């Protein structure tokens, strides 16, 4: 993505699939490397590692990567450390819902769930 | 079903369903009361309560823990005795005559005891 | 104007000619009438609007011409054809009832009711 | 544990929500029929009232009250009890006849001299003429209704679709009917005792209306109450959900620490 | 308060207000404010910097920044380094203020550092010396005595509760250190009260001889009154009497 | 026999022809117990 | 706690809530078991307290139902009324155990429903007075209960009469 | 008992029991309406709501922070004050009166303040 | 299974039960002193289960059109579907059938809880015939579930129609 | 039971009630009593010896105590050495 942004100027948009599974994957790599497990079970290096992935995506003075990522909350808790660490990075949430699609409306975007940071 | 024989199986399946329904109904009975449980439900509660306490049987080593002489029913007899209860052949018998009794014959005997 | 209402129905709740059977014989009301209160006996009632006439079997009640030309009729239950044979069987049972006992008064009312039904 | 005791308690709270939901829906269903009955009843009443109004009939003492056997129908039971108490101060010697278990229990507590006749079994059905008539007939015989210089009936008028205000009205005595300000060209029968008969007739006709007004208010209140219950239960679900979620997280962490401690050694 | 109740904004406004005395000529009115940004995206911090320069406020404030990208040991040392920057102002007697946003994220940084040093995990898996970590930082905020130069360093550290529950090891440890809390409530924030300052859980253990006498006199008992509005509307959801209604009408307005 | 009782029995008789709806039949059903009280003390409850 | 529970032959589980609730010694009857059971109960005391466990167990269930505010039929209100009397019977003033010979009467009174009438508030008063009454009048009864340690038919009848005499108060 | 004196112990026993009842009925109070409580209990809950508020004591050293002037009530007075409240003697005045005020006498005075 | 898949037959391998597979991996790892992890399950336990379950596939027509359907069986300890070994597997799989103990007791055997089972590949399967005449079946049962608790009086005719059809 | 439900008092009552047989002369009906107190503060233990002396029951009791000031080994050894007693 960054090659596009930096060397071809265009704003580009880089999707990530489950970013929960990015965290989950990271949790294993820590455990294998032998570092002491940390709160609720996630990486001891949880915060910074999410930081490395989620701060390279930024608005440069050339272009910008923009990323739509999909978060799959574990155990449907928004209080768990993995969603919480994710939620810090997020700027807007578009909350596709199955109820909404069942009301015929497609795009399935739920009108009263989606919220954005830039929307002030 | 094959293993225990078809009759045994059917009787026991009916017991299981009856008790399980009662367990499900237990929450409704607790708050709402039995004041909106249907005629069928009222019969199910009554039968289930009778079946529920038909399980208790005084034991031979519980003559020092109770003192009611122990009782051992035959396999055939248990199948028969429960079958009767489910059919409602002894739904005219008061509830406490199912507590700590043997077979159906004993349930009848305890009905007489209460009658006195 | 006629207002005929029952504890389970509202019938006629102006009306041209109305014939009501009361403890005073039969009373007919057309326009203004003297604004009496009369107790209605178990009855066959006719209500006529124009020349059209509708026939009601009325369990007795109270009738009150109001001094504003409102015929308030209130009674427990009623059309005539709907009430109409099994009841004739019932009177035989009721005759038996006169024999045993308050039941006598009850059965007497039953004799009045079959007689009144047989009458129409 | 924390986890299991939390979890079972949350399950209880959930089950409570389910029951309160169920009741609330069923109450609404029941309410539609209840309202239908009350409309018809009220229509009938107006015709009887037409005489009393036009006559301008202008009235120990009897007090009659209406509530159902059924409880948990909000504050119908206790608002009426409160208004009975208010007019029981006024006349110390009045005999109160209680139609309904709930008003019976509450009234019995406040003064236990009141209860002379009481009913039981009225509340579970729609108002019906049959019930009113029988209660009326017994009211005349048992309590000797004609003796009282005032009869008053208390009930809950279903004031608005979300409210009920306890209300009373006076059933006119046979003496009252006789001497009525305008007992003008009302009556013609000097033979038939139209006062002594009309008294009896309106004893029931008025009582039926009161019972009907009451039944509607009662079912309406139960709907309102069970609705508020569902809301309150929802709030408890949400609160215990947060507690559950925290408790779950805590168990994972605490267990994890124990394993770590072992490995570290 | 709770996550992304735009907590920073409550503090940000404080930084902004000190301009109408901080651009003056009285040196007993300057409150040069240092904003320590720990654990926030390089984008977020940069937007903040631009916001400050928009309100023409940058010229009176210093920003120390230790963004999300920056490695965990830098983040750990980030409030401490910032507090040193604050102390130069304090020991010259020039009144200063430092807002550390968010110390909850400093904890997460210390968690990483500690675990990677193999120091045994503590309660809630946070470092065992986490109480010490916060306490050494926080207690450096002070109002120097007349002898020592009459300096100050008003510290307001911003803690991000997860799930909006005020109990929890990181929040409670901070609560214990600080003088007073200004809890912000998610429910009120959502339901259109911004700033969403719950008055049930906001106390100031520091005296009421903080605010000027005018704003003590006029504001007399209003804290009590609005904890009577709180009570009234608590049980408003039965029969409201005129006394409750009058209070409710006042409270609502 | 009160006046309204007199009317009541007549009404009951009138629900007797057989073509009548269930609600009619339901209006003729009743279930109540007049529980007499005195002073506190309760003379026995008995169906209407 | 788990490890010890397995090892031990009984639990005499106490509960904090019941301590405040008024019970003292606060022994939550539902969670207490004696697996070596009534082979070690005093022979007399076994007879008197025979259905005491059952009554208390029934009380727990009934009381739970009652708090939902559900309508209670007469059978339920018999249990509830009886149960209340039992709870007050249990309470004791700490640091003053009561002699077993004078515990056999008190339990007899409760189980044979003689305290069913006695008003809830004064159950404790009744308890105090009953002991005084037995010392005065039925001092023969007490000596026998101690001495023979199992109530005979005659003793049971005597005791039955004695308790009845004090129901009058 | 009889370390703090029999009278003291009696007052305290009741305070604890009353408050414990109030805690016990906390579930029911939230789930269903406050009037759906049993009549006997409803008195207890109302009494207890008063007892809980009564427990307040305007701090005399945090008077600066708190706002309310300080109050320190004698021990002999304290036992007396609660004894009365439990006996419903002064229970007839607004619940708000009990909140943040000193001795029993002060509660009475605060009723006058509220009444105005 | 691979011989079947590769040679182009069809086959279904039913791993029963992966819950016990997990326990075995735990035993090996902990005994080999490899670092412990969440819920004392071996650190890479997600990775192990994921390797096994993804060998199942449906080969393209290029690759001989073979298949290797798989059906892992997971034992839920007390029905707690939040447990670490179930949660991992639930994520890995592409569908669930959730057998419920209550239903089993209530005489519905097989005891598939209609609500909590899902098929994520769904309508690709189902014989075309069976699909046509049982689209309705899904919808009817859905209503029966919702109207289930209303079976405790004075019920609308519509509600009663649902109940009759649903119970049957 | 939960801490500070005066757990000790439930037991202390047992010790006190054993006065009734103990005082007597029927040797095989006497239950002497050894109360072992491990982990309690010196003042608490002292209060107990005072209560027992007050009720005149400390004439048939041995109190083996190892207050919580004492060494961790002595505390560990304390129930087992009481057991021997």
């Amino acid at each position: 993505a960054e090659y596009f942004r930096d060397e071809e100027g265009q704003d580009v948009l880089l999707f990530i699939d489950n970013i929960f599974r990015f965290t989950q994957a990271g949790s294993e790599v820590s455990a294998l490397l032998g570092r002491i497990p940390s709160a609720v079970g996630y990486q001891p290096t949880l915060a910074t590692d999410m930081g490395l992935l989620q701060e390279r995506i930024t608005t440069t003075k050339k272009g910008s990567v923009t990323s739509v990522q999909a978060v799959y909350v574990p155990a449907d808790d928004l209080t768990d450390p993995a969603p919480a660490t994710t939620f810090a990075h997020l700027d807007a949430t578009t909350v596709l819902s199955r109820g909404i699609s069942e009301l015929g409306i497609y795009p399935a975007v739920d009108p009263l769930d989606s919220k954005s940071r830039l929307l002030d | 079903a094959a293993v225990v024989g078809q009759e045994h199986y059917d009787v026991a399946s009916k017991v299981q369903e009856t008790l399980q329904t009662y367990k499900s109904l237990q929450d409704i009975i607790a708050i709402l009361g039995m004041d909106e449980l249907s005629e069928q439900d009222k019969l199910t509660v009554e039968r289930a309560r009778k079946i529920q306490r038909f399980l208790s049987q005084p034991f031979a080593v519980a003559e020092v823990f109770t003192g009611i002489p122990g009782k051992l029913v035959r396999l055939k007899d248990t199948v028969a005795s429960f079958k009767a209860v489910l059919e409602g052949k002894y739904d005219n018998i008061p509830e406490h005559a199912f507590y700590m009794v043997g077979g159906i014959e004993d349930v009848v005997a305890k009905a007489e005891k209460l009658a006195a | 104007k006629l207002q005929f209402a029952l504890p389970h129905e509202t019938l006629y709740s102006e009306v041209t000619q109305v014939n009501l059977p009361a403890k005073s014989g039969r009373i007919g009301v057309l326009a203004n009438h003297v604004p009496t209160v009369e107790q209605l006996l178990p009855g066959v009632v006719e209500v006529m609007e124009g020349s059209n006439s509708k026939k009601f079997f009325i369990s007795g009640g109270f009738a009150t011409v109001q001094p504003d030309s409102q015929l308030c009729v209130t009674a427990i239950e009623a059309p005539l054809e709907s009430f109409s044979e099994n009841i004739k069987n019932l009177l035989a049972e009721a005759k038996k009832n006169v024999s045993s006992s308050r039941e006598a008064a009850e059965a007497a009312i039953q004799v009045e009711v079959l007689e009144n039904l047989q009458s129409v | 544990a924390t986890l299991k005791e939390v979890e079972m308690r949350l399950k209880s709270i959930k089950n409570i929500e389910k029951i309160t939901k169920t009741m609330k829906i069923v109450a609404s269903t029941r309410l539609s029929k209840a309202e239908k009955a009350k409309i018809s009843a009220k229509k009938m009443d107006e015709a009887e009232q037409l005489f009393y109004k036009n006559a301008e009939t202008k009235n120990k003492e009897l007090i009659v009250a209406i509530t159902s056997d059924k409880g948990l129908c909000g504050s119908i039971h206790s608002q009426l009890a409160k208004a009975v108490r208010r007019h029981l101060n006024d006349q110390p010697n009045a005999d109160i006849v209680t139609i309904g278990d709930k008003i019976k229990m509450q009234l019995l507590r406040t003064h236990p001299n009141n209860i002379k006749l009481s009913i039981n079994g009225i509340g579970k059905d729609a108002p019906t003429f049959q019930e009113s008539a029988l209660i009326a007939d017994k009211l005349l015989s048992v309590m000797k209704a004609g003796t009282y210089p005032k009869i008053s009936i208390f009930y809950n008028d279903p004031v608005s679709s979300l409210s009920f205000e306890p209300s009373e009205k006076p059933i006119f005595n046979a003496k009252t009917i006789e001497q009525s300000p305008s007992f003008g060209k009302f009556e013609i029968d000097t033979d038939a005792n139209v006062p002594r008969d009309l008294f009896e007739y309106t004893l029931a006709n008025q009582m039926l209306t009161a019972m009907a007004q009451g039944y509607a208010a009662e079912i309406s209140a139960r709907r309102n109450a069970m609705d508020n219950a569902s809301k309150n239960a929802g709030d408890m679900i949400n609160r215990y959900s947060i507690l559950y979620n925290r408790t779950r997280q805590a168990v994972i962490t605490n267990e994890l620490v124990d394993i770590i401690t072992g490995a570290s050694s | 308060g709770d996550r992304q109740t735009g907590k920073t904004a409550v503090a940000l406004d404080t930084i902004l207000n000190q301009k109408r005395w901080n651009n003056g000529s009285d040196e007993s009115k300057k409150l040069y404010c240092v904003y320590v940004a720990v654990g926030q995206k390089r984008s977020t911090v940069a937007q903040l910097v631009q916001t400050l320069e928009q309100h023409d406020a940058m010229k009176y404030s210093i920003i120390v920044a230790a963004t999300a990208s920056e490695a965990a040991p830098l983040q750990y040392l980030a409030p401490f380094t910032a507090a040193s920057i604050g102390e130069w102002f304090r020991d010259n007697g020039k009144h200063a203020l430092i807002v550390y946003d968010d110390l909850s994220k400093q904890a997460v940084a210390y968690r990483q550092l500690s675990l990677l040093l193999r120091r045994p995990p503590g309660r809630e898996a946070y470092p065992g010396d986490v109480f010490y970590l916060h306490s050494r930082l926080l207690e450096r905020a002070a109002k120097l005595s007349e002898k020592e130069g009459s300096g100050s360093l008003t510290a307001l550290p911003v803690i991000e509760t997860q799930g909006g529950d005020v109990s929890a090891y990181i929040p409670t440890n901070v609560i214990s250190i600080t003088d007073g809390q200004i809890f912000l409530e998610a429910e009120l924030f959502y339901k259109g009260i911004r700033p969403a300052i719950n008055v049930g859980l906001s106390v100031s253990r520091v005296g009421s001889a903080a605010q000027v006498k005018a704003l003590k006199q006029v504001a007399g008992s209003l804290k009590l009154f609005l904890a009577q509005y709180r009570e009234v509307a608590a049980f408003a959801q039965s029969d409201l009497d005129a006394s409750t209604k009058q209070t409710l009408v006042r409270g609502e307005r | 026999i009160s006046y309204a009782a007199y009317l009541n029995v007549a009404a009951q008789a009138i629900r007797s022809t057989e073509l009548q709806t269930a609600s009619v039949l339901n209006r003729s059903q009743t279930d109540a117990f007049y529980t007499q009280y005195k002073n506190a003390s309760e003379p026995t409850p008995i169906t209407k | 706690p788990t490890n010890v529970i397995s090892i031990t032959d009984g639990q005499i589980f106490l509960e904090a809530e019941l301590f405040y609730k008024g019970i003292r010694p606060a022994i939550n009857v539902g969670l207490s078991v004696s697996r070596v059971g009534s082979a070690a109960q005093v022979k007399a005391l076994k007879q008197v307290a025979g259905s005491l466990k059952l009554f208390l167990a029934q009380y727990r269930e009934v009381a739970a139902f009652a708090q939902f505010g559900s309508d209670l039929d007469a059978s339920t209100k018999q249990t509830l009324v009886r149960g209340e009397r039992l709870t007050q019977l249990l309470k004791q003033n700490q640091y003053s155990p009561l002699a077993t010979e004078e515990q056999v009467p008190l339990i007899y009174a409760g189980v044979n429903g003689h305290l069913d009438g006695i008003e809830l508030s004064r159950i404790g008063e009744f308890e105090s007075s009953f002991l005084s009454y037995l010392k005065s009048n039925h001092n023969e009864l007490l000596t026998e209960i101690r001495e023979k340690g199992e109530l005979s038919k005659e003793l049971l009848a005597s005791l039955k009469s004695a308790t009845e005499s004090f129901v009058a108060t």
